[PDB]
Protein backbone atom coordinates (compact mmCIF):
# COMPACT_ATOMS: atom_id res chain seq x y z
CA UNK A 1 0.00 0.00 0.00
CA UNK A 2 2.99 2.27 -0.18
CA UNK A 3 1.92 4.02 -3.30
CA UNK A 4 -1.76 3.98 -2.87
CA UNK A 5 -1.41 8.01 -2.76
CA UNK A 6 -1.12 7.64 -6.77
CA UNK A 7 -3.07 4.25 -7.58
CA UNK A 8 -6.01 6.47 -5.84
CA UNK A 9 -5.64 8.73 -8.50
CA UNK A 10 -5.85 6.17 -10.86
CA UNK A 11 -8.46 3.98 -9.96
CA UNK A 12 -10.89 7.25 -9.12
CA UNK A 13 -10.54 8.33 -13.17
CA UNK A 14 -10.75 4.73 -14.55
CA UNK A 15 -13.62 4.73 -12.16
CA UNK A 16 -15.01 7.96 -13.44
CA UNK A 17 -14.31 6.79 -17.52
CA UNK A 18 -16.24 3.62 -16.84
CA UNK A 19 -19.35 4.85 -15.52
CA UNK A 20 -19.80 7.42 -18.27
CA UNK A 21 -19.84 5.05 -20.73
CA UNK A 22 -22.05 2.77 -18.79
CA UNK A 23 -24.69 5.54 -18.92
CA UNK A 24 -24.53 5.46 -23.08
CA UNK A 25 -26.91 2.03 -21.82
CA UNK A 26 -29.83 3.47 -20.03
CA UNK A 27 -32.89 4.43 -21.51
CA UNK A 28 -33.79 7.24 -19.57
CA UNK A 29 -37.17 6.98 -20.49
CA UNK A 30 -36.61 5.86 -24.33
CA UNK A 31 -38.04 2.97 -25.87
CA UNK A 32 -34.17 2.21 -26.51
CA UNK A 33 -30.96 3.05 -25.26
CA UNK A 34 -29.60 2.08 -28.87
CA UNK A 35 -30.37 5.14 -31.00
CA UNK A 36 -31.08 3.05 -34.02
CA UNK A 37 -34.01 1.21 -32.60
CA UNK A 38 -35.52 4.46 -31.99
CA UNK A 39 -34.74 5.42 -35.44
CA UNK A 40 -35.66 1.70 -37.17
CA UNK A 41 -39.04 1.31 -34.92
CA UNK A 42 -40.53 4.97 -35.17
CA UNK A 43 -41.70 7.88 -37.56
CA UNK A 44 -39.86 10.77 -37.55
CA UNK A 45 -42.58 12.89 -35.57
CA UNK A 46 -42.42 9.88 -32.98
CA UNK A 47 -38.44 9.35 -33.38
CA UNK A 48 -37.54 12.76 -32.59
CA UNK A 49 -39.55 12.67 -28.80
CA UNK B 1 7.98 20.20 6.39
CA UNK B 2 10.50 18.07 5.15
CA UNK B 3 10.17 14.75 7.12
CA UNK B 4 10.15 14.31 10.72
CA UNK B 5 13.56 15.44 12.75
CA UNK B 6 15.79 18.14 11.77
CA UNK B 7 15.93 18.17 8.36
CA UNK B 8 19.58 18.14 6.65
CA UNK B 9 18.22 17.41 2.89
CA UNK B 10 16.53 15.64 0.53
CA UNK B 11 16.10 13.83 -2.73
CA UNK B 12 13.50 13.60 -5.79
CA UNK B 13 12.34 10.27 -7.37
CA UNK B 14 10.12 10.24 -10.06
CA UNK B 15 6.96 8.15 -9.87
CA UNK B 16 4.14 7.82 -12.10
CA UNK B 17 1.86 10.88 -12.03
CA UNK B 18 3.78 11.97 -8.88
CA UNK B 19 6.97 12.56 -7.31
CA UNK B 20 8.64 10.79 -4.58
CA UNK B 21 10.53 12.55 -1.62
CA UNK B 22 13.56 10.89 0.26
CA UNK B 23 14.23 13.51 3.45
CA UNK B 24 17.40 12.68 5.18
CA UNK B 25 16.82 13.91 8.93
CA UNK B 26 18.78 14.42 12.00
CA UNK B 27 17.19 12.72 15.42
CA UNK B 28 18.82 13.14 18.57
CA UNK B 29 19.29 9.57 20.37
CA UNK B 30 20.51 8.51 23.80
CA UNK B 31 19.63 11.38 26.34
CA UNK B 32 21.09 11.75 29.61
CA UNK B 33 20.25 13.79 32.50
CA UNK B 34 22.34 16.54 33.30
CA UNK B 35 21.38 19.22 36.41
CA UNK B 36 21.17 22.65 34.45
CA UNK B 37 21.31 26.29 35.49
CA UNK B 38 20.28 29.73 33.91
CA UNK B 39 23.67 31.07 34.84
CA UNK B 40 26.76 30.94 36.43
CA UNK B 41 28.15 33.59 39.61
CA UNK B 42 32.03 34.47 39.84
CA UNK B 43 33.48 37.57 41.22
CA UNK B 44 29.97 38.93 41.77
CA UNK B 45 29.23 38.90 38.20
CA UNK B 46 26.53 37.12 36.26
CA UNK B 47 27.91 35.06 33.51
CA UNK B 48 26.11 32.96 30.40
CA UNK B 49 26.61 30.89 27.84
CA UNK B 50 27.16 32.16 24.16
CA UNK B 51 26.17 29.15 22.11
CA UNK B 52 25.38 26.07 24.76
CA UNK B 53 23.94 25.49 27.73
CA UNK B 54 25.42 25.42 31.48
CA UNK B 55 25.48 21.58 32.92
CA UNK B 56 26.76 19.59 35.71
CA UNK B 57 27.63 16.27 36.35
CA UNK B 58 26.78 16.01 39.84
CA UNK B 59 30.26 17.35 41.12
CA UNK B 60 31.58 19.66 38.01
CA UNK B 61 30.11 22.65 36.02
CA UNK B 62 30.67 22.20 31.70
CA UNK B 63 28.95 24.20 28.95
CA UNK B 64 27.75 22.32 26.46
CA UNK B 65 26.09 22.61 22.66
CA UNK B 66 22.16 22.16 23.09
CA UNK B 67 21.53 19.25 20.40
CA UNK B 68 24.90 16.83 21.31
CA UNK B 69 26.48 16.41 25.13
CA UNK B 70 29.78 17.76 24.25
CA UNK B 71 31.27 19.55 27.59
CA UNK B 72 33.90 21.99 27.86
CA UNK B 73 35.39 23.80 30.54
CA UNK B 74 33.35 27.03 31.52
CA UNK B 75 35.65 30.17 30.36
CA UNK B 76 35.07 33.49 29.56
CA UNK B 77 35.58 32.55 25.69
CA UNK B 78 32.90 30.85 25.98
CA UNK B 79 30.17 33.00 27.92
CA UNK B 80 29.01 36.98 28.47
CA UNK B 81 28.65 39.04 31.33
CA UNK B 82 25.75 40.97 32.13
CA UNK B 83 24.82 42.67 35.96
CA UNK B 84 25.86 41.34 38.66
CA UNK B 85 24.62 38.06 40.95
CA UNK B 86 21.30 39.30 42.43
CA UNK B 87 18.55 39.28 40.11
CA UNK B 88 18.86 36.01 38.12
CA UNK B 89 16.86 33.43 39.75
CA UNK B 90 18.51 30.19 40.28
CA UNK B 91 22.03 31.12 39.72
CA UNK B 92 24.92 29.25 40.83
CA UNK B 93 28.52 29.75 42.09
CA UNK B 94 31.27 28.47 39.84
CA UNK B 95 34.72 29.19 38.55
CA UNK B 96 35.28 30.80 35.42
CA UNK B 97 38.13 30.36 33.36
CA UNK B 98 40.68 33.11 31.84
CA UNK B 99 42.40 31.58 29.26
CA UNK B 100 45.46 34.46 29.54
CA UNK B 101 45.72 34.04 33.20
CA UNK B 102 48.46 31.04 32.62
CA UNK B 103 50.22 33.73 30.59
CA UNK B 104 49.90 36.53 33.01
CA UNK C 1 -12.72 -1.90 21.60
CA UNK C 2 -11.89 1.50 22.67
CA UNK C 3 -9.13 3.23 20.62
CA UNK C 4 -6.06 4.57 22.76
CA UNK C 5 -4.16 7.47 21.76
CA UNK C 6 -1.13 6.33 22.21
CA UNK C 7 1.59 4.96 24.81
CA UNK C 8 1.72 7.00 28.02
CA UNK C 9 4.58 9.36 28.82
CA UNK C 10 5.42 11.81 31.01
CA UNK C 11 8.57 14.04 31.37
CA UNK C 12 10.76 14.46 33.92
CA UNK C 13 10.45 17.98 34.48
CA UNK C 14 12.05 19.56 37.01
CA UNK C 15 13.21 24.00 37.33
CA UNK C 16 17.03 22.16 37.47
CA UNK C 17 16.85 19.24 35.20
CA UNK C 18 17.91 19.27 31.65
CA UNK C 19 18.14 16.07 29.17
CA UNK C 20 20.97 16.20 26.74
CA UNK C 21 21.29 13.93 23.70
CA UNK C 22 25.07 11.97 23.56
CA UNK C 23 24.23 10.34 20.01
CA UNK C 24 22.27 10.88 16.95
CA UNK C 25 20.63 8.77 14.13
CA UNK C 26 20.50 9.31 10.20
CA UNK C 27 16.72 8.55 9.32
CA UNK C 28 15.50 8.43 5.69
CA UNK C 29 11.51 8.81 5.42
CA UNK C 30 9.37 8.67 1.95
CA UNK C 31 6.85 11.37 0.93
CA UNK C 32 4.97 11.01 -2.14
CA UNK C 33 2.93 12.86 -4.10
CA UNK C 34 0.62 13.26 -7.05
CA UNK C 35 1.26 15.51 -10.03
CA UNK C 36 -0.44 15.33 -12.64
CA UNK C 37 -3.51 13.23 -14.39
CA UNK C 38 -4.56 11.46 -17.68
CA UNK C 39 -5.04 13.84 -19.96
CA UNK C 40 -8.46 12.74 -21.15
CA UNK C 41 -11.04 14.15 -23.99
CA UNK C 42 -14.67 13.47 -24.56
CA UNK C 43 -16.18 14.45 -28.17
CA UNK C 44 -19.48 15.52 -27.18
CA UNK C 45 -22.05 15.25 -30.23
CA UNK C 46 -19.96 11.78 -30.65
CA UNK C 47 -20.75 10.60 -27.11
CA UNK C 48 -24.23 11.86 -27.29
CA UNK C 49 -25.62 11.14 -30.75
CA UNK C 50 -22.50 8.98 -32.52
CA UNK D 1 -40.55 3.52 -0.27
CA UNK D 2 -42.87 3.39 -3.69
CA UNK D 3 -42.07 0.34 -5.90
CA UNK D 4 -43.73 2.14 -9.23
CA UNK D 5 -40.54 5.02 -8.61
CA UNK D 6 -38.37 2.79 -7.84
CA UNK D 7 -38.84 0.89 -11.10
CA UNK D 8 -38.47 4.13 -12.79
CA UNK D 9 -35.47 5.45 -11.26
CA UNK D 10 -33.26 2.61 -12.42
CA UNK D 11 -34.01 3.87 -15.94
CA UNK D 12 -31.57 6.79 -15.67
CA UNK D 13 -28.32 4.82 -15.25
CA UNK D 14 -26.11 4.70 -12.26
CA UNK D 15 -26.98 8.44 -11.37
CA UNK D 16 -27.34 7.10 -7.52
CA UNK D 17 -24.47 5.08 -7.00
CA UNK D 18 -22.08 8.34 -7.94
CA UNK D 19 -23.96 10.62 -5.59
CA UNK D 20 -23.61 7.84 -2.78
CA UNK D 21 -20.05 7.20 -3.71
CA UNK D 22 -19.30 11.19 -3.86
CA UNK D 23 -21.18 11.57 -0.24
CA UNK D 24 -19.20 9.10 1.49
CA UNK D 25 -15.87 10.49 -0.10
CA UNK D 26 -16.74 13.50 2.24
CA UNK D 27 -17.45 11.61 5.03
CA UNK D 28 -13.73 9.55 4.99
CA UNK D 29 -12.11 13.02 4.52
CA UNK D 30 -13.77 14.36 7.82
CA UNK D 31 -11.92 12.64 9.53
CA UNK D 32 -8.54 12.44 7.80
CA UNK D 33 -8.66 16.23 8.10
CA UNK D 34 -9.06 15.59 12.18
CA UNK D 35 -6.42 12.78 12.51
CA UNK D 36 -4.10 15.15 10.16
CA UNK D 37 -4.63 18.23 12.73
CA UNK D 38 -5.10 16.55 16.00
CA UNK D 39 -2.53 13.47 15.95
CA UNK D 40 0.73 14.74 15.45
CA UNK D 41 2.17 12.99 18.56
CA UNK D 42 2.49 9.26 19.13
CA UNK D 43 2.92 9.78 23.00
CA UNK D 44 0.53 11.62 25.07
CA UNK D 45 2.26 13.46 27.72
CA UNK D 46 1.46 14.75 30.98
CA UNK D 47 2.10 17.75 33.20
CA UNK D 48 4.24 17.18 36.33
CA UNK D 49 1.64 17.06 39.65
CA UNK D 50 3.43 20.10 41.07
CA UNK D 51 2.79 23.81 39.00
CA UNK D 52 6.15 25.40 38.96
CA UNK D 53 6.82 26.74 35.70
CA UNK D 54 8.88 29.84 37.40
CA UNK D 55 5.92 32.14 37.78
CA UNK D 56 4.46 31.08 34.53
CA UNK D 57 0.67 29.70 34.74
CA UNK D 58 -0.92 28.18 32.43
CA UNK D 59 -4.36 26.74 34.35
CA UNK D 60 -6.60 28.16 31.75
CA UNK D 61 -4.75 26.09 29.06
CA UNK D 62 -4.37 22.71 30.95
CA UNK D 63 -7.21 20.25 31.75
CA UNK D 64 -9.68 21.43 34.65
CA UNK D 65 -9.95 17.90 36.27
CA UNK D 66 -13.15 18.87 37.75
CA UNK D 67 -15.01 18.82 34.65
CA UNK D 68 -16.34 14.91 33.52
CA UNK D 69 -14.98 16.45 29.89
CA UNK D 70 -11.52 17.21 31.32
CA UNK D 71 -11.45 20.37 29.29
CA UNK D 72 -9.72 23.43 29.48
CA UNK D 73 -11.24 26.92 31.43
CA UNK D 74 -11.17 27.86 27.95
CA UNK D 75 -12.10 25.22 25.89
CA UNK D 76 -14.88 24.69 28.33
CA UNK D 77 -15.61 27.91 26.75
CA UNK D 78 -15.41 27.70 23.46
CA UNK D 79 -17.43 24.40 23.33
CA UNK D 80 -20.44 26.47 25.02
CA UNK D 81 -20.24 29.57 22.61
CA UNK D 82 -20.41 26.86 19.05
CA UNK D 83 -34.86 11.10 8.69
CA UNK D 84 -38.04 10.55 6.86
CA UNK D 85 -36.37 11.48 3.92
CA UNK D 86 -33.56 8.57 4.41
CA UNK D 87 -31.25 11.42 5.43
CA UNK D 88 -28.52 10.75 7.96
CA UNK D 89 -26.00 11.69 10.10
CA UNK D 90 -22.62 9.79 10.98
CA UNK D 91 -20.52 10.18 13.85
CA UNK D 92 -16.73 11.22 14.03
CA UNK D 93 -14.01 8.43 14.68
CA UNK D 94 -12.75 10.48 17.18
CA UNK D 95 -14.55 11.47 19.91
CA UNK D 96 -14.66 15.00 21.96
CA UNK D 97 -12.62 14.02 24.59
CA UNK D 98 -10.71 12.25 22.47
CA UNK D 99 -9.56 15.35 20.51
CA UNK D 100 -8.88 16.87 24.27
CA UNK D 101 -6.51 14.40 24.84
CA UNK D 102 -5.15 14.94 21.57
CA UNK D 103 -4.62 18.76 22.66
CA UNK D 104 -3.51 18.23 26.31
CA UNK D 105 -0.43 15.89 25.24
CA UNK D 106 0.66 18.81 22.91
CA UNK D 107 0.45 21.13 25.94
CA UNK D 108 2.27 19.27 28.00
CA UNK D 109 4.91 18.66 25.35
CA UNK D 110 5.45 21.81 24.92
CA UNK D 111 5.90 23.12 28.31
CA UNK D 112 7.76 20.37 29.54
CA UNK D 113 10.12 19.55 26.13
CA UNK D 114 9.96 22.74 24.24
CA UNK D 115 10.33 21.80 20.84
CA UNK D 116 12.20 18.59 21.12
CA UNK D 117 9.46 16.03 21.73
CA UNK D 118 8.29 17.16 17.74
CA UNK D 119 11.50 16.32 16.48
CA UNK D 120 12.35 13.26 18.22
CA UNK D 121 12.61 11.88 22.25
CA UNK D 122 10.58 14.65 24.80
CA UNK D 123 13.93 16.38 26.67
CA UNK D 124 13.44 18.04 29.69
CA UNK D 125 14.07 21.79 30.30
CA UNK D 126 12.98 24.18 33.19
CA UNK D 127 10.39 25.96 31.50
CA UNK D 128 11.78 29.84 32.16
CA UNK D 129 15.27 28.06 30.17
CA UNK D 130 12.77 27.15 27.38
CA UNK D 131 11.80 31.04 27.18
CA UNK D 132 15.56 31.97 26.85
CA UNK D 133 15.75 29.64 24.36
CA UNK D 134 12.76 31.17 22.33
CA UNK D 135 14.19 34.62 23.34
CA UNK D 136 17.60 33.99 21.25
CA UNK D 137 15.49 32.72 18.45
CA UNK D 138 13.87 36.00 18.26
CA UNK D 139 17.20 38.05 18.00
CA UNK D 140 16.97 39.13 22.02
CA UNK D 141 19.54 37.81 24.27
CA UNK D 142 18.89 35.04 27.06
CA UNK D 143 20.08 37.61 29.61
CA UNK D 144 16.90 40.13 28.82
CA UNK D 145 14.39 36.96 30.45
CA UNK D 146 16.41 36.21 32.98
CA UNK D 147 16.65 39.83 34.33
CA UNK D 148 12.93 40.08 33.55
CA UNK D 149 11.93 36.82 34.37
CA UNK D 150 8.92 38.31 36.77
CA UNK D 151 7.95 41.17 34.32
CA UNK D 152 7.43 38.54 31.47
CA UNK D 153 5.68 35.72 33.37
CA UNK D 154 2.76 38.57 34.50
CA UNK D 155 2.61 40.29 31.16
CA UNK D 156 2.00 36.29 30.16
CA UNK D 157 -0.40 35.63 32.95
CA UNK D 158 -2.50 38.73 32.26
CA UNK D 159 -2.40 38.02 28.58
CA UNK D 160 -4.15 34.44 28.75
CA UNK D 161 -6.72 35.92 31.46
CA UNK D 162 -7.74 38.26 28.97
CA UNK D 163 -8.00 35.66 25.98
CA UNK D 164 -11.01 34.23 28.01
CA UNK D 165 -12.63 37.37 28.97
CA UNK D 166 -12.28 38.53 25.17
CA UNK D 167 -13.97 34.83 23.94
CA UNK D 168 -16.88 34.92 27.00
CA UNK D 169 -17.82 38.28 25.80
CA UNK D 170 -17.85 38.66 22.05
CA UNK D 171 -20.58 37.37 19.94
C1 LIG E 1 25.97 5.93 18.65
O1 LIG E 1 25.07 4.96 18.04
C2 LIG E 1 25.68 4.13 17.02
C3 LIG E 1 24.60 3.30 16.39
O2 LIG E 1 23.60 4.09 15.75
C4 LIG E 1 26.75 3.26 17.71
O3 LIG E 1 27.40 2.42 16.75
C5 LIG E 1 27.18 0.99 16.98
O4 LIG E 1 27.93 0.54 18.10
C6 LIG E 1 27.73 -0.88 18.36
C7 LIG E 1 28.56 -1.24 19.59
O5 LIG E 1 27.95 -0.76 20.78
C8 LIG E 1 28.16 -1.72 17.14
O6 LIG E 1 27.92 -3.10 17.39
C9 LIG E 1 27.33 -1.25 15.92
O7 LIG E 1 27.71 -2.02 14.76
C10 LIG E 1 27.58 0.24 15.67
N1 LIG E 1 26.72 0.68 14.57
C11 LIG E 1 27.23 1.44 13.60
C12 LIG E 1 26.37 1.90 12.46
O8 LIG E 1 28.42 1.77 13.62
C13 LIG E 1 27.79 4.21 18.36
O9 LIG E 1 28.79 3.45 19.02
C14 LIG E 1 27.07 5.10 19.40
N2 LIG E 1 28.03 6.06 19.96
C15 LIG E 1 28.24 6.10 21.27
C16 LIG E 1 29.22 7.07 21.87
O10 LIG E 1 27.62 5.33 22.01
C1 LIG F 1 -3.08 30.37 38.16
O1 LIG F 1 -4.12 31.30 37.74
C2 LIG F 1 -5.46 30.97 38.18
C3 LIG F 1 -6.40 31.96 37.56
O2 LIG F 1 -6.10 33.30 37.93
C4 LIG F 1 -5.49 31.05 39.71
O3 LIG F 1 -6.79 30.70 40.20
C5 LIG F 1 -7.36 31.68 41.14
O4 LIG F 1 -6.85 31.46 42.46
C6 LIG F 1 -7.39 32.41 43.43
C7 LIG F 1 -6.77 32.10 44.78
O5 LIG F 1 -7.09 30.78 45.22
C8 LIG F 1 -8.93 32.29 43.48
O6 LIG F 1 -9.45 33.25 44.40
C9 LIG F 1 -9.49 32.56 42.07
O7 LIG F 1 -10.93 32.46 42.09
C10 LIG F 1 -8.91 31.52 41.09
N1 LIG F 1 -9.39 31.85 39.74
C11 LIG F 1 -9.94 30.90 38.99
C12 LIG F 1 -10.44 31.21 37.62
O8 LIG F 1 -10.05 29.75 39.43
C13 LIG F 1 -4.44 30.05 40.26
O9 LIG F 1 -4.41 30.11 41.69
C14 LIG F 1 -3.04 30.43 39.72
N2 LIG F 1 -2.07 29.44 40.18
C15 LIG F 1 -0.99 29.83 40.87
C16 LIG F 1 0.02 28.82 41.36
O10 LIG F 1 -0.82 31.02 41.10
C1 LIG G 1 15.91 11.18 34.31
O1 LIG G 1 15.38 10.95 35.65
C2 LIG G 1 14.02 10.42 35.67
C3 LIG G 1 13.58 10.29 37.11
O2 LIG G 1 13.53 11.56 37.75
C4 LIG G 1 14.00 9.06 34.95
O3 LIG G 1 12.69 8.54 34.92
C5 LIG G 1 14.50 9.25 33.51
O4 LIG G 1 14.50 8.00 32.82
C6 LIG G 1 15.93 9.82 33.55
N1 LIG G 1 16.37 10.07 32.18
C7 LIG G 1 17.44 9.45 31.69
C8 LIG G 1 17.90 9.71 30.28
O5 LIG G 1 18.07 8.66 32.40
C1 LIG H 1 32.56 15.11 36.41
O1 LIG H 1 33.61 15.35 35.42
C2 LIG H 1 34.94 15.50 35.98
C3 LIG H 1 35.91 15.83 34.88
O2 LIG H 1 35.86 14.85 33.85
C4 LIG H 1 35.33 14.21 36.72
O3 LIG H 1 36.61 14.36 37.32
C5 LIG H 1 34.29 13.92 37.81
O4 LIG H 1 34.62 12.71 38.50
C6 LIG H 1 32.90 13.78 37.16
N1 LIG H 1 31.91 13.59 38.21
C7 LIG H 1 31.07 12.56 38.16
C8 LIG H 1 30.03 12.36 39.24
O5 LIG H 1 31.13 11.76 37.22
C1 LIG I 1 14.02 25.41 42.12
O1 LIG I 1 13.07 25.45 43.22
C2 LIG I 1 13.69 25.53 44.53
C3 LIG I 1 12.59 25.50 45.57
O2 LIG I 1 12.02 24.20 45.68
C4 LIG I 1 14.53 26.82 44.62
O3 LIG I 1 15.18 26.89 45.89
C5 LIG I 1 15.59 26.81 43.50
O4 LIG I 1 16.37 28.01 43.57
C6 LIG I 1 14.88 26.73 42.14
N1 LIG I 1 15.87 26.61 41.08
C7 LIG I 1 15.66 27.19 39.90
C8 LIG I 1 16.64 27.06 38.78
O5 LIG I 1 14.62 27.84 39.72
C1 LIG J 1 27.83 32.37 46.30
O1 LIG J 1 29.00 32.99 46.88
C2 LIG J 1 28.75 34.22 47.62
C3 LIG J 1 30.07 34.76 48.11
O2 LIG J 1 30.95 35.03 47.03
C4 LIG J 1 27.79 33.91 48.78
O3 LIG J 1 27.48 35.11 49.49
C5 LIG J 1 26.50 33.29 48.22
O4 LIG J 1 25.60 32.99 49.29
C6 LIG J 1 26.85 31.99 47.47
N1 LIG J 1 25.63 31.46 46.87
C7 LIG J 1 25.24 30.22 47.15
C8 LIG J 1 23.99 29.65 46.56
O5 LIG J 1 25.93 29.52 47.90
Amino acid sequence: SALGKLQDVVNQNAQALNTLVKQLSSNFGAISSVLNDILSRLDPPEAEV
Amino acid sequence: FCGKGYHLMSFPQSAPHGVVFLHVTYVPAQEKNFTTAPAICHDGKAHFPREGVFVSNGTHWFVTQRNFYEPQIITTDNTFVSGNCDVVIGIVNNTVYDPLQPEL
Amino acid sequence: YTMSLGAENSVAYSNNSIAIPTNFTISVTTEILPVSMTKTSVDCTMYICG
Amino acid sequence: DSTECSNLLLQYGSFCTQLNRALTGIAVEQDKNTQEVFAQVKQIYKTPPIKDFGGFNFSQILPDPSKPSKRSPIEDLLFNKVKFNGLTVLPPLLTDEMIAQYTSALLAGTITSGWTFGAGPALQIPFPMQMAYRFNGIGVTQNVLYENQKLIANQFNSAIGKIQDSLSSTP
